């Protein structure tokens, strides 16, 4: 179901079996550099959500090995990497040894899918820094052309992430507001007192 | 403005509208000009040479393989190659390293070659490519290649206990044009990291003072162990490259 649809919940304890498959994730992890550890990242049941399709994964720091290292564990191959080049409204750019000017979002991909827009855009994005640790809203135009009208899963987004096509999980989401009937059945099935514990 | 969408448009790359791509980073420039040893370099065919004969052990190591992916539409060495380097032999217990990975499986495999030389990756430098002056020339991507890939990545590795962002922005060079952007030396030399500076790989064209090039392309060579020890002997043992010479 096309609206923007969404999950608040401790993305470590809900049941992400009943969401279905999906054409692409995409992560926004806090990394321990309300974060996770690394052992909790790793354990993420990501391997259930898709079966062909693209992983997005954001990442910084000593999380451009961890990253890595989880992206290899759920069964994906790291095939791109787009930088975002922070700019402020004048198309100005904004780790101790250099400054930073960019972050990256790791590309995965498992199985073989089929039908998508590959090489439609290219690995830079150029897009003004809003608040702290939003990322560019550029993603989504460059995800659906990528893959248009497919069901699409954001881990650890927040209200401002919410997107047609896209089910939102975070634990700052306002409620659950699921419209797909597939996952309504599914989550009344396995929540039938809409709770999400451990 | 969406320059994603603008790119797709009109094939204009979204870096080509980034703009400007105290002030005194001279002087300091100066400095590394006046610290810089003689430029020395050596024809070497990397693979059958024993790297160890290379001395002293280096403060900086610039590692500039030359990769298939560089050759589109053009000896390649293969991260198998790479990775078969004894860099840890000739690298100082505490030094750097630079690797330019491309931009596809070198990324993971440059990363790898990183540990298991014995270093740990502090930058992740971007060179990202403008193209003004050819918008309409499409890519030809990689298979595995999700999107137009328009940059290449130099990882920075630290080994030991130890005014530039992380970016090179320049146009796209003309096919079969492999030379990196002369603005890492720039970036490399700012850090003032010793004065013993070694880049594998390196060609005619890039030798440059303060550098120690060995690649198998060279025409000439002038390297001799010995007088290229001597440049670091007492007093001059410790020096960043950054500061007076002894007098
Ligand atoms: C600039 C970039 C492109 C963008 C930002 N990016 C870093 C980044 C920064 C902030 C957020 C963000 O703000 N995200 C919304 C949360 O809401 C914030 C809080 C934890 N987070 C969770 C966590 C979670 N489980 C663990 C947990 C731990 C402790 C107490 C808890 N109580 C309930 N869960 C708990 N489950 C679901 N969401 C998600 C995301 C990424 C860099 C690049």
């Amino acid at each position: 179901l096309f609206p923007p649809q969404w999950i608040c919940c401790d993305i470590r304890y809900l049941d992400v079996s009943i969401l279905g498959k999906f054409a692409v994730v995409m992560a926004d992890p806090p990394w321990d550099i309300g974060t996770l550890t690394d052992d909790e990242m790793r354990r993420l049941n990501i391997p259930v959500l898709q079966d062909d399709g693209f992983l997005f994964l954001w990442v910084t720091g000593r999380a451009m090995e961890l990253g890595r290292e989880c992206l290899n564990l759920w069964g994906y191959e790291r095939v791109d990497e787009i930088i975002w080049v922070k700019t402020n409204q004048l198309q100005r750019i904004i780790g101790h040894w250099l400054n930073h000017g960019k972050e990256h979002c790791l590309v995965g991909v498992k199985g073989n899918p089929q039908g998508f827009n590959q090489g439609l855009d290219c690995d830079v994005i150029v897009a003004e820094v809003r608040s702290t640790s939003h990322k560019p809203d550029e993603i989504y135009g460059m995800i659906e052309r990528l893959s248009p009208g497919t069901r699409k899963i954001e881990l650890f987004g927040r209200p401002h992430n919410v997107q047609p096509n896209w089910i939102t999980l975070g634990n700052q989401l306002d409620g659950i507001h699921l419209l797909d009937p597939d996952v309504v059945a599914r989550f009344k099935q396995r929540y039938p007192d809409g709770i999400i514990s451990k | 403005n969406d320059y994603c969408q603008h790119f797709v448009d009109t094939g204009h790359r979204p870096q080509n509208f980034i703009r400007d791509v105290r002030e005194l980073i001279r002087l300091k420039d100066e400095l590394i000009a006046k610290s810089n040893t003689p430029p020395m370099y050596l024809q070497a065919d990397i693979e059958a040479f024993d790297i160890r004969e290379l001395t002293p052990k280096f403060d900086v190591i610039l590692l500039e393989p030359p990769l298939e992916e560089y050759y589109r539409e053009t000896k390649c060495w293969t991260w198998d190659d790479i990775m078969k380097l004894e860099i840890d032999e000739i690298a100082a217990p505490r030094s750097f390293i630079f690797l330019w990975c491309g931009s596809g499986e070198g990324l993971d495999l440059g990363r790898v070659c990183l540990r298991k030389w014995g270093y740990r990756r502090c930058e992740d430098i971007c060179w990202i490519k403008t193209n003004k002056n050819n918008p309409g020339k499409t890519k030809t991507l990689d298979p595995k290649a999700v999107f137009q890939r328009t940059k290449e990545h130099c990882l920075m590795g630290i080994k030991g206990t130890v005014v530039d962002i992380d970016l090179i922005i320049t146009e796209e060079p003309e096919i079969g044009n492999i030379e990196k952007p002369v603005e890492i030396f720039h970036i490399i030399e700012h850090f003032c990291l010793g004065r013993r500076r070694l880049h594998l790989f390196g060609r005619d064209s890039t030798i440059r003072p303060g550098w120690l090039t060995v690649g198998p392309t060279l025409t000439n060579s002038n390297y001799n162990a010995e007088t290229y020890a001597s440049y670091f002997s007492a007093p001059n043992s410790y020096l960043t490259g950054c500061t007076e010479e002894i007098e």
